[PDB]
């Protein structure tokens, strides 16, 4: 990983960069290639203000990328958080409420505790540090129950969104397949190209629902980078 | 509360009887005196030391060792002063490791087969001291030890054999354990004297068996000099101020459901046979001044 | 991961036998694929007794593949373990000896702690109590250094054995690539199929050196869940 | 060795006093007792106390509130009997909630207002008073604490954050002021029975495991037997105090000093009744024994 402790050891044995030359080249193929899915998006989304509703459906599915490009993890249950400061109803924002409210009796008798003397109250010093000691342990058993509450919930929503997120990933393959988006000028790419759309079932000639599934990402991707520019 | 012990003699199920506490307080004289008042209405009492002070001989002039005996005198006195490091002698590889794996394996072994001897026998009850709390309380976790231990070893000359041995001493120690917390037949007492940091590791020590699930009753004091009728020395008049004012705080937590034992300190570290006995005698009678 | 409460979240909403229909085809193709494997490796053995040296190579990466399942990350530095407990040459065995003998002394001045008495040796008493937090803090610094050294000698030697293992599993493929290991017989397999010869550079016709590589560990491996039914 | 705190008197460039122990023991009235000679041959000594006794009122009948100020009969005793407790007046939600990761918060910020004060000026020397052992130290960790605190975080939100990075540097420097041995000092108390040399010996090298030294000692309440009268109690009160007095003269007298205090009638009160108590820690009375 590092190729420094790989060249402590190169020099126990006694071409290289033939390879080495060899193997960058073919990055090329893949920076070009993505470019020009970039202006057969461009090409794509003139076409549309002259002149559908899948289209709209990707330009959703970009957001949901940007959110999982921006994705806190945590932040998401910070979302949560001021979604459970909402209900009411809601049985566990009580004993959270409770919670709070135990905690201000923890501080209220810990400052009786230290304003209190060692030498003549020493009957209430110790019912203080025994209610202390009561207090203490109810405290943490709210920190195993409702933070065991949050991280299920995390783990609930987690797949809650996700079904969203791989549903649309898979059924545009699925339904609206064989169903042309668009026809391809004739001509302009080779026929082995070409063979990509006979893959899924859609007629030879029009395009599939990939790279605009996975490559699209990127396109509003250096938008985001855009944003990078924006604050920064 | 009844300033006496009576409720200890009245029990007739009462087994065990835990003493001790801290050190400067004299935990001997309050040990043999408890053992000799059991004596009088009692059948077979054993008494045992762990603490390093080999302090029965003092107490009667007379060696102990490794074994029981009865000593002049009585027909019901007998004790073994021992050591824990007789087992450790009996190590002197591999358990020295073992030793070494978790701080502490060799004393809950020879509490063990102490305990073994214990019940040998068909005595009716017995009684104990200790040594400073973090040395002795551990005595209690000899379970989760030997759990951790069981729990090493089984992930870990015939190993099958030392198997056997080490479920044998699970099984002792789970029945000593149960035998702890079942309250009919165990007791405890903590003694202390009158100052700041003595009164202070007694209640340390009292939620640590609420901790444990082991109540008390009864907490004796040592010390309590009370004034001669016309004589005085100026300082022990300040002394006995500042003890006073270091006492109504003990009946200020204690009176509701404790007792309380008065006893003053004699002119002389109290031995011989019939001297100790006068000492005993005030355990069941309290004496108490106009004050 | 249960399809139960994924069934009592499905009530929320209101095709898919669809989909679970046409999933379930596509194992077939891999179960007949490596059935095809199995049988071009039984006409590879066979062509071994009637007839080299790169079998015996093959059959040395057999026991590689074989150490590589039964590896124990750990109980390779067991063989570690009776590796430096043989060297009297070794610079941290020394100290290592130095470790055991220090604890000897730590378990023997404990003996001499707990024997004595806190009340007319005190002084003795401070002087072991000291003595003992002086040997306390020495004794995990030794914990720090060994284990250190012992895990870096576990990366080093991973990456010692790596070579041993991916360099015959990739030199094979960069030399005696061209020339051909052995000929297929004439007429059995389609020319779609004789591809795999034609990308390495071999001749069409004869068969390179990848299966070989890969799918004779599982030649082994039923031999290998044999000793599971010796020992079990 | 020698006893008396002569190492204390010809230093004058000392600038810190640790002085605490446990209670019992009435370590207000020698922290009195050693301020008093120490301002004898000093310019601005201030004296420092936390401990919720306000034991001061019951030093000098005359209240100290929270702001310094000087005594009759002095020119150089200046004190104030403040409590921690009003940081967390200072603090009567997300500060609140701070409270459960770190269960100390305020007194870090009282070190930081009271040492800004003490600071602030250029005062000579200070003195110190402190709760019991494990409550007291703790303050070591404030450091750390406040290192974890920038480590949170690390325009409502920015300018607090750079407040409490000048108290970490502010910090940072005072215990960098601490290690310097030669204005940082600390004396501790004992009586004789066990658990005070007990707690006081586990006392000892908590500021070994943090690399600071000390040289004094100071015991006190030593009984001293009258010739011609006797008390029957007091003999063998003698014997026991000496069987431990002896044990503490194999402990300690080839690196540190030991300080002979005997007990007295009352609790010693006022100016001029404090002054012969406080000559007794220069001048040692040795009676023949
Ligand atoms: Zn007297």
């Amino acid at each position: 990983v590092e190729q420094a402790i790989e060249l402590a050891l190169e020099f126990f044995p006694a071409l290289r960069p033939k390879v080495a030359v060899a193997m960058r080249y073919v990055d090329v193929g893949m920076t070009l290639w993505r470019d020009v899915m970039l202006a057969l998006f461009v090409l794509g989304a003139v076409a549309w203000w002259r002149a559908m509703s899948l289209l709209l459906v990707i330009f959703l599915l970009e957001l949901v990328v940007q959110l999982v490009n921006t994705i806190g993890a945590k932040t998401i249950n910070n979302l949560l958080w001021r979604f459970y400061l909402s209900i009411p109803g809601s049985p566990l924002a009580k004993d959270f409420a409770e919670q709070r409210a135990k905690q201000k009796e923890y501080l209220q008798v810990r400052h009786d505790l230290n304003a209190t003397s060692s030498q003549d109250e020493f009957a209430k010093w110790a019912r203080l540090q025994r209610k202390h000691d009561k207090l203490m342990d109810e405290l943490e058993k709210k920190k195993s129950q409702l933070d065991a509450h949050r991280t299920s919930f995390s783990r609930k929503l987690t797949i809650y969104r996700w079904i969203l997120t791989r549903g649309m990933q898979w059924f545009l393959c699925f339904w609206f397949s064989s169903q042309p988006m668009f026809w391809l000028p004739y001509g302009w790419f080779p026929y082995w190209v070409e063979w990509l759309v006979s893959f899924p079932n859609a007629p030879m000639g029009s395009v599939s629902i990939v790279v605009w599934q996975s490559a699209c990402s990127g396109v509003l991707a250096l938008v985001i980078e855009a944003v990078m520019a924006v604050v920064r | 509360m009844e300033p006496t012990l009576q409720s200890i003699l009245d029990q007739r199920s009462l087994r065990w009887i835990f003493v001790g506490g801290k050190g400067g307080v004299g935990k001997t004289t309050t040990s043999c005196s408890l053992a000799i008042q059991l004596a009088k209405v009692r059948r077979s009492v054993l008494l045992l030391s762990t603490d390093p002070a080999h302090n029965l001989s003092d107490a009667f002039s007379q060696k102990f060792g490794k074994e029981a005996r009865l000593v002049e005198g009585f027909d019901n006195l007998y004790a073994m002063e021992i050591d824990p490091n007789g087992s450790m002698q009996d190590l002197l590889g591999v358990m020295q490791d073992l030793a070494y794996a978790i701080p502490g394996i060799d004393e809950a072994m020879s509490f063990a087969e102490v305990l073994k001897q214990v019940n040998s026998l068909s005595y009716e009850t017995i009684v104990f001291d200790t040594a400073p709390t973090g040395h002795t309380l551990r005595f209690l976790q000899f379970p989760t030890v030997l759990e951790k231990a069981l729990a090493k070893v089984s992930q870990l000359q015939t190993l099958s054999d030392v198997m056997e041995k080490l479920d044998s001493l699970r099984v002792t120690i789970s029945e000593v354990n149960a035998q702890f917390k079942d309250e009919r037949l165990t007791t405890f007492v903590c003694v202390c004297i009158p100052e700041f940091l003595s009164l202070y590791e007694t209640e340390r020590m009292i939620q640590e068996l609420a901790n444990y699930g082991i109540d008390t009753h009864c907490i004796v004091v040592n010390q309590l000099l009370f004034p001669k009728p016309g004589s005085d020395c100026e300082q022990c008049t300040a002394r006995r101020r500042m003890q006073k004012k270091y006492l109504d705080q003990i009946e200020e937590l204690y009176d509701e459901e404790f007792n309380v034992v008065k006893m003053p300190l004699l002119v002389e570290e109290v031995r011989g046979k019939e001297r100790l006995e006068k000492f005993s005698e005030m355990l069941i009678k309290p004496f108490v001044p106009p004050e």
